[PDB]
């Protein structure tokens, strides 16, 4: 499912690509945690909790390196 | 993913490389004397994969080289080599190649063939389903007696244990750290898109009272960059207050962990036991943190009587056998790929040793086993065998028809 994303988010990280990262869904992908179909140890909730705020700081991270850009171009021709 | 080979050179009664021929995907027998070399075996193992011998003491260090008569060695190293024809190790290879090598003051990791680091290799693994919070891929006799003997308060220590209610403890803090350390970029944003939002909106003005140039000329264009970005940091803003219900619900199940672990457990308990004794009847008593002080065994052989016995007064194999029948109901509840099994039967006599051979025929078609074994029960069940012989101060450990290890327990 997309919980593997996740999974491999919380540990072997560096196999997701920035396009993962924005097309990934922190809203869906929590609601399958949550809601989960093979209930499960809350060991691997928590890993799984890890996975998602990975991708949710990741995501913050590019936006915020998009959003400097976005000022000092607009600050340059003006 | 399994074991598909392994090679030891420099390591306790290993001082020459031995590369094992390959395993089986089921169950591996192992057969040997005393003092053979098979629990070493398992012990190189351990040194690559279990999380305790990660941060080993200089002392320990002396204790894996080979000692003996001559050139007295100064490094040794180990390689596990995995099919990964499932593709569970996160890496596009059908085999992958992981070895430690280490002497005094050097210790280092190689992940087919290029350095690593030893955390890598932690979370390498955890990634494959196999947990650093996982003791139990590896069972040695030491353990089932320290389980058989062990008193209510002992089982209770290993629920808590087993609920995983302190690692995601621990992962939950790591998880709030981050939750901060992003929380501090998103008002870093939450500021440039007042910046650019209001630096745009005089831009408008400017071209407005006009009914310098080159921003007047793409001033749309910003425009529609801008918005895009409001769409997410609209995403990010949305997605926190996800997480929070995530955090909320998972710290209502904590306090769920232990009396839920428990059901199952016991659950799995009678059924592991109802199949190696078939006839019996066995179950877990909860007993008075919380006000739960322990976790005792109320075992039946006889049928299922008013000959239930509490567990420490049962006889001496018949507690060997349930402190198995426990090790086998918590496997249930966290399967491992592999496990390693090192003189299990040892207590019990012929008919137990069998019901275990069965049951271990089994769990054999979904993971691997390796175990050694003393009698012929656990022979039957195998797929394929090995001997350790110790042949000039050294281990040696090659492949046997299922005869010559018959010929070998019983003579
Ligand atoms: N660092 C070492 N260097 C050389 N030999 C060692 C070292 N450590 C242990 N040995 C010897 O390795 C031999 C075999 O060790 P083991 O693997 O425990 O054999 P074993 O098959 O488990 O024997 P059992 O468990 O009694 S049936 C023993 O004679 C040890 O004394
Ligand atoms: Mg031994």
């Amino acid at each position: 499912g997309p919980l593997a994303k996740i999974w491999l988010a919380a540990h072997w990280d560096k196999k997701l690509t920035k396009a993962h990262v924005f097309e990934c869904n922190l809203e869906s992908s929590v609601e399958s945690i949550i809601s989960p179909k093979v209930k499960m140890a809350l060991r691997t909730s928590g890993h799984l909790l890890l996975g998602v705020v990975r991708i949710y700081h990741r995501k913050a991270k590019y936006l915020l390196a998009d959003c400097n850009e976005a000022f000092i171009k607009i600050k340059m021709a003006f | 993913m399994y074991i598909k080979q392994v090679i030891i050179q420099g390591f306790r009664s290993y001082r020459d490389q031995t590369i094992v021929d390959p395993f089986s995907s089921k169950h591996n027998v192992i057969v040997g004397r005393n003092g053979s070399g098979k629990s070493n075996f398992f012990y190189a193992i351990q040194f690559v994969l279990s999380d305790e011998f990660s941060h080993l003491r200089p002392e320990q260090r002396l204790a894996l080289l080979h000692e003996g008569t001559g050139p007295r060695v100064i490094s040794a190293f180990v390689e596990i080599i995995f099919d990964n024809s499932d593709n569970r190790l996160p890496i596009d290879k059908e085999e992958v190649s992981l070895r430690r090598v280490i002497g005094a003051k050097k210790d280092q990791y190689f992940l087919d063939k290029k350095m690593v680091t030893k955390n890598d290799v932690m979370n390498l693994l955890e990634s494959a389903g196999f947990s650093r919070s996982n003791p139990y891929y590896i069972v040695k006799q030491g353990k089932i007696n320290q389980m058989a003997t062990a008193p209510d308060s002992q089982r209770l220590k290993l629920l808590r244990e087993v609920a995983g209610t302190r690692v995601y403890d621990e992962r939950k803090e790591e998880s709030i750290s981050l939750m901060k350390e992003t929380e501090g970029k998103r008002e870093k944003i939450n500021e440039l898109l007042k910046y650019i939002e209001e630096r745009l909106h005089t831009l408008e003005e400017e071209k407005e009272e006009l009914a310098n140039k080159k921003a007047l000329d793409q001033f749309v264009n910003f425009s529609e960059q801008k918005e895009k970005l409001i769409k997410r940091q609209e995403e990010l803003d949305r997605g926190y207050k996800s997480i929070m219900e995530l955090m909320n619900v998972l710290e209502l199940r904590k306090y769920e962990a232990i009396q839920l672990t428990f059901k199952q457990v016991s659950k799995n308990f009678s059924e592991v036991f109802q199949k190696l004794v078939p006839g019996g009847k066995a179950t877990l008593v909860m007993k008075k943190v919380d006000q739960f002080t322990g976790v005792g065994i109320r075992v039946s052989f006889t049928g299922k009587q008013g000959e239930m016995r509490e567990m420490q007064q049962l006889s001496g194999g018949q507690k060997s056998l349930v402190a198995l029948a426990l090790i086998f109901a918590i496997q249930k509840c966290d399967p491992a790929p592999f496990y390693l099994f090192d003189q299990i039967d040892q207590a019990l006599d012929a008919q137990h040793r069998k019901a275990v051979s069965d049951m271990i025929m089994e769990l054999a078609v979904h993971a691997q086993f390796i175990t050694t074994t003393f009698r012929p029960e656990l022979l039957e069940s195998a797929d394929k065998f090995y001997g350790v012989k110790f042949r000039n101060k050294v281990s040696h450990i090659d492949v046997i028809t299922a005869e010559m290890a018959k010929d070998f327990v019983e003579d």
